[PDB]
């Protein structure tokens, strides 16, 4: 083909945290996500079992 | 030991089992990335029921999602906790089932249920001592109806003893939002009746009714509906989860709950639930939580238990309460109003009592409920189904795949059948 | 992966086309010159194209639709006019002599000339697809091409695509507004490519769509591109379902198995709401209460036709906005409380509800104003008899005297083709008498 | 045979839009020899071009 | 031989890959093939814009 | 060194040289004057050319072929264009009189006075060679020296290399077009030389190749040079798989054997199918789905008879550029669940699928678009009777008042070779009909 | 030091064989000049088996590589990690084959028979101990079948005691890349039988399988399919180059999975095998290993595992690992799938176990399996050889070059006998 490779193998950008195909999942996620809310647990009777 | 696989069959299904693993997973301390950040030991005893172990602190929830269009793949990992499923469980067709459960149990759903079958082997070889399949689908669908019930056929004539459970959103007269909603209902009842063990009977009209009255909610959505079914399915478990006084898992509730094989079709109820505005006048009680799960308002079907009799009753609580309390509190709920429960059934009322109320909440407190009023919400679907079937509106579009027209004749009498037998197991005398 | 082939066939087709594909290019930001650019396509994924356009070569889109004429004026409009980089030289398909309004002459004579050309470019158009939804075939009930050449096509589209959906959406003359003489007997002629070979078919009424233009859009003197803007805007809120993302999405066969109950029964009734103007949205609160009682009110039809007077014996509401799905119960509960709307006895639930949260796009030069929610709703009337009776009046009053029928038998028609027509389609409207009662 | 070397997403066709024609086997008939001697076969392997 | 029966081991324990640059993958642990095309954004996005000025 | 000696008869032949060498100095980088810079080598390519040119030590790329022309009209011409300093001049053979449309001429008189210099030259560029692959005939029906002498050349050829593979380039006379009285006559008489003289026998149509230029590249007034360079891109797609890599790539012999089911039958049709200008390449994928079912599309096939009246019997495709098999699986499972596509009941498995790892070359100036796919289709199928029936009624309206014959007669050759000539081509034709049921 | 001689006949043995010696050489640690650098001392202890120790730190691959055509040699030559192998076994004729079993077997290819055998009688003396011979080879080509069978031939003629075994790409119908496949495969089959130890069945259908549903790998070409064959052959080959608690040579293999001499046909696998997006999801253990060794979507035949019985099977381990769990998930499998399992052979399944796992994994599993299937993709090709041999069609291309139909009709009806000997073995009784 060409003498000169256009993309060579060494110089690729790989996406980096976490890997997904993109063969089954084809949308992707932009990843800052948000995380669903925390409610405290009640603070004397949140991990008390009745023995202890 | 004592594993659960969950199984999610159509779009309703998967939203409720979604939020079903945002619930469970806030409550057992794993986050979003799937890994365990919890404050306590008792989060991680019994993680195995739900989960299973990867390398690192990873859970990996025993679900199987299946859908037959790939639009609910992407709405279900659109949510929170939605990349903690393993993507060898995303079992979707690539299709539609159209709101047709001839489709979605004949032609389509019989080229997915093999693999569907693969993959809860899978999930099912790894436990060791695997208790049961849960379910959760609508009634009304195609996938849900069709695959679903489908799903429970193969699951139960493979696995005998153990226990089956299906949450069943079955359709309303109400809400409608499909036409074909009683064809669907009345041909997945009939495999809701022989191959479950227990059926829990939500609907989306006594769930709107909730959201609506008890929680005013001005904008009431799916969300909040899934978050109210998803929390009485933690609560259904919670004994089987964490430690408590009294344990009763699925196994003692059927044992419990069900006197004749095909009475399973139980009402739900879950009553911590008061509105932002009422919110600061209450008690907080384990008097005002019986009180407001024996409220006819607060039961997930729209089946009224003052038009009927309860056959039997469980009552699944959530936190440190008084053994004394809770006992004299649903033995009144009995001797007051002992008219709406059989008198040939003495004391049935079968009490669970945990230690360690959900995140967030100090007591808890799941309803289920055995009433002979299911009959209902199938004399309703009967009602709907027998002015269609008259005239045979839509029924090509059924039985172009190879149905006929008998097997709408055995739904609809089979249905009857179990209407008449709780009729009759609701009318029946002492001696 | 979903796909929906365009074939429009004859000069209403392929100007609805033109509006069509110009509100889908404004839909999902495709530049006249073919490119989408910026890739976002909010409220959807990047696939959201798929359903209307595909790629190409060069980065391109192409839309999935083919405009075949019998006459080179308005095939030619398209090749000039500005959408002229976006479509595919072969997809626009053009004859030498126009059916002339004869049935005869595009179905025996000069349609079966480019048959073979039109059904090897949607054999393309459907083997570069991955998800076929169907074909949605657009044309005019006037004559010619939109009547013969139209029957051609559907009958070697019934029997090539068996499986694949075929929704149509037809021209319907008015009772007393009409453009042409020998359009009785085009009408009459044509209802076997719609009863033995469609799916679904929307009929469309011009009258009554210059009335609505009329008493809704504040505008004296509307047109066929006004009257094509609002036909398209019925057909992007059906695949609005199948593009963009909502709570209740419904796809073509869940829409046909929700819709009709009898094979032969697929004649619906289409309508829009609100298709209220710029001025008049300053003046009230556009709700889906709102928007549902004006579905339902016998003057927002897009056929002329009273449905008071008939039985509704299936809905389908489609849900396009700020469309939350407890407002939709709430305003199906009022309707299916008050009266007028009288449901056959056989459909106890007549509701088939589809969600989407995509507020429709307004078209610069357009009359519809920008709007929170709209809603289209499609029902199943046994009204529609009045139309097809009154058409049946007016090609009997032709018929005794046999005028007009020496084209016919010379371009090739047999004259038994009038007597079975009519007869089809007076045994298909009491079909529906007797489905109504 | 179910295994499916072909990729995930695969074009329509005449099985998805007609239907599958696949029809059935023909049970064997003629034994192997005697299918071998019949006339245009036979006449087409004995007569041989030059070139060949 | 606590290192094979630690209650904990899938605990301390990496899965197989981790990323798309692991070490540890080569041409023997076969979880680096060269069927991933990992580039093939860049080279399909290469082929349009070539394809156009042709 | 797979080397492949090229000889072109008649002024068809040489002018199919004139567009083939073109393409094959300019894909390897030869220049007319006959040296390689480096930059338009292929990338690795270095000894590629050592199948087309052969090196002088010096760096002289000598083409091996012979071109031959009983006129000195076009060979000239040849002489004097660009390529003068190309060629060797003794590979460029001029008679004195051209044999004037006439079979007797150019086979026993006139052209049995040079055919041993030509077989000198095919000789030293035989001996020259190493692994010599075989010979491509490239030459006309229409009379004369491309049926006489061509039939002449390739017998003493056949009688004498042997074991090497003779390809032939056919030009076949139309249905219609025709720009010769005598080609019935000389078509029937050469059917014995590329029956039995010839390993295959690959025919082309210009009236077929004027169809495909006009649908495909757009051109409305096409001519032999069009012709010619399609001609030529065939072979250099054929050829490809002996000159650069590829995974399955065939060698002459490999297709020869994966093609033809018996000696009678080695008359397959061949198919370029990435045929398109440039402005409707802007507009699709041309995929391999895209150019995989345009060579079955029975419109873009270089001989005028369509195969939905036959049945195929192997199909060999030779795919050019980013092709990777993943995806020409799914096109050939296609093409076997395709409806019209029938293959004989004794094929259960009929394709030879090959591919190499290098995209066409373009001509500047040329008419093809620059695509990076390509596929040349050798099929089977018993559907060229249709074109051989053709042949037959045409010389039999000829023959029953013996039309021409005179010149045939008093230049040599009996008059029982026409009825010979007639008999073996009626006994192919029953070979062909037979075998299709 | 039991010595091991490669054999790469046709394009797809050497582009096999050239993913093959990498990496062998990536778990033995050479690099593509020749050198040893690696780091463990029990790399280079057992390097003589596959290495030949040429002038300093050189170790040239114990390979002959044949083929008639030049191209595929210049390609293994020229490409990556191609100089190691000695310039001298690069054996090639100048003509081609044509896919022509009389092309491979008597003329042209018997002309280089003299020189291939020259070249392996050099490498075989260069051993001490040769244990025996393995051949990499295509079904349905030209050298890769009758070359390739010609050297079987001449080879277990002048070595009449050592262990043959080849590897076999066998056609498949439905990639379909040559019309005389069926000729080609019945032809090399006929001589596989009689003349090999063990042949190890892979077809491109089920390559692809595992590649696009197993992988997913987007374009998976011939690299990913020669890579899995490769590891494959490494895994099957691992207990002669590295220690272990329970090791297996190749004679080990053959007598624990040979029941009857007319029986070697064998379906291999491998199973680490998950996709980018299943890697964090898996944990790599044991069960794991098993599970997906045993699963039927994994297997390199294009057969179905659970459409016959399992006559022999043996898992070869790789890496530190309990013998207690690798004994009892061999147990568990058959326990759980014992009607996929023969009746007559009690505990079906062999047990290897080495303590090195390949370079850069912690443990890694074999499967090669002895199944009664292997007769569907036997009758495939040999009714498409009687579908085609029925009208002779291609068959003046082998008549013309010495080889007449008495050939292909007891070619065909050995093969057949080879069927009806599988099916009577698997529908044989115990008692
Ligand atoms: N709504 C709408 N209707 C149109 C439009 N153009 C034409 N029509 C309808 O078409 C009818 C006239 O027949 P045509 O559709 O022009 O006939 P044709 O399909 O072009 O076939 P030929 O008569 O052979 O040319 C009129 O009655 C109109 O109702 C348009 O732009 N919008
Ligand atoms: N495709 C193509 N065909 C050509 C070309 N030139 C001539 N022909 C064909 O050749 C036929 C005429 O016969 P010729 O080939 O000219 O005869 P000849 O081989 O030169 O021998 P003479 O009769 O002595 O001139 C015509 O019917 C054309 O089809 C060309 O450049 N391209
Ligand atoms: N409670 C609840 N009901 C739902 C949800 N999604 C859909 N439904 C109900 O389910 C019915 C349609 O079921 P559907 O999702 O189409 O079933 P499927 O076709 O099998 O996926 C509608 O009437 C809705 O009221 C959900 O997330 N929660
Ligand atoms: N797995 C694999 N199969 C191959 C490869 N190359 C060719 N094949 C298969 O081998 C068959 C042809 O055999 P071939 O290699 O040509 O044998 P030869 O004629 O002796 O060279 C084709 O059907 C291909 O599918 C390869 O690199 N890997
Ligand atoms: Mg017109
Ligand atoms: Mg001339």
């Amino acid at each position: 083909g060409t003498k000169h490779n256009p993309l060579p193998k060494g110089a690729e950008i790989h996406q980096r945290a976490p890997m997904v195909d993109e063969m089954v999942f084809k949308t992707a996620i932009k990843e800052p996500a948000r995380w669903p809310e925390r409610f405290k647990r009640v603070p004397h009777a949140g991990m008390k079992t009745t023995m202890t | 030991m004592r594993e659960i696989v969950h199984m999610q069959a159509g779009q309703c299904g998967n939203q409720i089992g979604a939020k079903f693993w945002e619930v469970i997973s806030d409550e057992h301390g794993i986050d979003p990335t799937g890994t365990y950040h919890g404050d306590s030991d008792l989060q991680l005893e019994r993680i195995n029921v739900y989960y299973n172990e990867a390398t690192g602190g990873k859970y990996v929830p025993r679900a199987v999602l299946v859908d037959l269009e790939p639009g609910t793949m992407d709405s279900v990992r659109s949510g929170p906790f939605g990349q903690i499923f393993r993507p060898d469980n995303f079992v979707f067709g690539q299709s539609g089932a159209g709101n047709n459960w001839a489709k979605g149990h004949y032609t389509e759903g019989a080229e997915l249920v093999d693999s569907v079958l693969d993959v809860v082997r899978k999930e099912a070889e790894s436990c060791d001592c695997l208790q049961g399949f849960q379910l959760t689908h609508s009634l009304g669908g195609g996938t849900g109806s069709g695959m679903g019930t489908l799903l429970i056929s193969k699951i139960r004539e493979e696995y005998p003893d153990r226990i089956m459970n299906t949450f069943s959103v079955v359709p309303s007269p109400k809400v409608s939002d499909t036409v074909v909603e009683p064809y669907n209902a009345t041909l997945s009842v009939h495999q809701l009746v022989e191959n479950t063990d227990e059926t829990y009977c939500i609907d989306n009209e006594a769930l709107y009714d909730i959201c609506f009255r008890t929680l005013k909610l001005t904008t009431p959505t799916y969300g909040d509906l899934n978050h109210l079914v998803s929390a009485t399915m933690s609560g259904v478990t919670t004994c089987l989860r964490f430690p408590g006084q009294l344990n009763a898992d699925l196994r003692k509730l059927a044992v419990n709950m069900v006197p004749f094989p095909r009475l399973h079709f139980f009402m739900p109820g879950f009553a911590p639930l008061t509105s932002r505005g009422s919110q600061q006048y209450r008690a907080l009680t384990v008097p005002e939580l019986t009180q407001q799960m024996f409220d006819a308002k607060n039961m997930m079907a729209a089946c009224d238990p003052r038009h009927g009799r309860y056959l039997t009753v469980a009552a699944i609580f959530r936190g440190r309460m008084s053994m004394k309390e809770v006992d004299e509190q649903m033995l009144n709920v009995q001797n007051k109003n002992s008219s709406y429960f059989v008198e040939w059934i003495p004391n049935n009322v079968k009490t669970a009592v945990c230690d360690i109320p959900p995140r967030g909440l100090k007591m808890s407190a799941t309803f289920i409920g055995n009433s002979t009023a299911i009959q209902e919400l199938f004399k309703r679907i009967s009602e709907q189904f027998t002015a269609m079937f008259r005239r045979k509106a839509f029924l090509h579009w059924y039985t172009g795949e190879g149905m006929d027209e008998m097997e709408f004749t055995e739904a609809e009498s089979n249905m009857n059948d179990l209407v008449s037998e709780y009729q009759q197991y609701q009318d029946a005398t002492a001696e | 992966m979903r796909e929906c082939i365009s074939i429009h066939v004859g000069q209403a087709g392929v100007q609805i086309g033109n509006a069509c594909w110009e509100l889908y290019c404004l839909e999902h930001g495709i530049q006249p010159d073919g490119q989408m650019p910026s890739d976002k396509t909010i409220g959807g994924g990047d696939d959201s194209f798929n359903t209307f356009f595909s790629e190409t070569g060069a980065g391109k889109h192409v839309p999935r639709a083919v405009f075949v004429d019998l006459e080179p004026t308005v095939v030619d409009e398209v090749r000039t006019g500005t959408y002229r980089q976006l479509f595919h030289p072969e997809q626009l398909i053009t004859g030498k002599e126009d059916a002339a309004n004869n049935y005869a002459r595009g179905h025996y004579t000069i349609g079966k000339e480019i048959v073979d050309l039109v059904l090897d470019r949607i054999r393309k158009l459907a083997d570069q697809c991955t998800g076929l939804q169907g074909f949605l075939i657009f044309h005019s009930f006037g004559g010619g091409t939109g009547s013969g050449f139209a029957s051609l096509l559907m009958e070697r589209l019934s029997v090539d695509y068996g499986k694949k959906s075929k929704l149509e959406f037809a021209i319907y003359p008015a009772p007393q507004i009409s453009t042409a003489v020998v359009e009785p007997y085009n009408t009459i002629l044509t209802t076997h490519t719609t009863l033995e070979h469609s799916d679904c078919a929307f009929m469309v009424d011009n009258e009554a769509i210059y009335d609505i233009c009329r008493r809704n859009l504040d505008i004296e003197r509307p047109t066929y591109t006004n009257l094509n803007r609002l036909i398209a805007q019925i057909v992007s809120s059906i695949t609005a379902s199948l593009r963009f993302d909502g709570a209740l999405n419904v796809d073509l066969t869940e829409f046909q198995t929700n819709l009709v109950p009898y094979p032969r029964i697929h004649f619906p009734l289409a309508t829009y709401a609100p298709v209220i103007s710029a001025e008049k949205a300053y003046h009230e609160q556009l709700s889906v209460a709102e928007i549902t009682n004006a579905c339902f009110e016998p003057a927002n039809q897009m056929v002329k036709c009273d449905p008071r007077h008939g039985k509704y014996m299936a809905c389908c509401m489609l849900y396009r906005g700020d469309v939350v799905p407890k407002d939709v119960n709430a305003a199906i509960a009022t309707i299916k409380t008050k009266r007028t709307i009288q449901f056959v006895d056989w459909c106890p639930t007549g509701f088939k509800v589809g969600i989407n949260y995509q507020p429709p796009t307004v078209v610069p030069g357009g009359d519809l104003a920008k709007v929170q929610r709209a809603v289209c709703m499609l029902s199943n009337t046994t009204a529609i008899a009045e139309a097809w009776a009154r058409l049946d009046h007016k090609f009997d009053l032709m018929y005794a005297k046999r005028a007009f029928v020496h084209w016919y038998v010379g371009e090739g028609m047999e004259e038994g083709e009038f007597s079975e027509a009519r007869e089809d389609l007076a045994a298909l409207e009491k079909d529906y008498e007797e489905v109504g009662v | 045979s179910n295994r499916d070397p072909y990729p995930f997403e695969k074009l329509e066709n005449d099985t998805s839009f007609f239907g599958t024609n696949e029809t059935q086997k023909m049970p064997y008939g003629e034994p192997t020899h005697i299918a071998q001697t019949k006339d245009p076969w036979q006449r087409l392997n004995s007569t041989c071009t030059l070139a060949s | 031989e606590w290192d094979l029966y630690d209650p904990e081991a899938k605990k301390k324990d990496k899965p197989a890959r981790v990323s798309d640059d692991d070490p540890r993958c080569g041409p023997s642990s076969i979880q680096k093939f060269d069927g991933e095309d990992l580039g093939g954004k860049e080279r399909k996005k290469l082929m349009e814009e070539q394809m156009r000025e042709w």
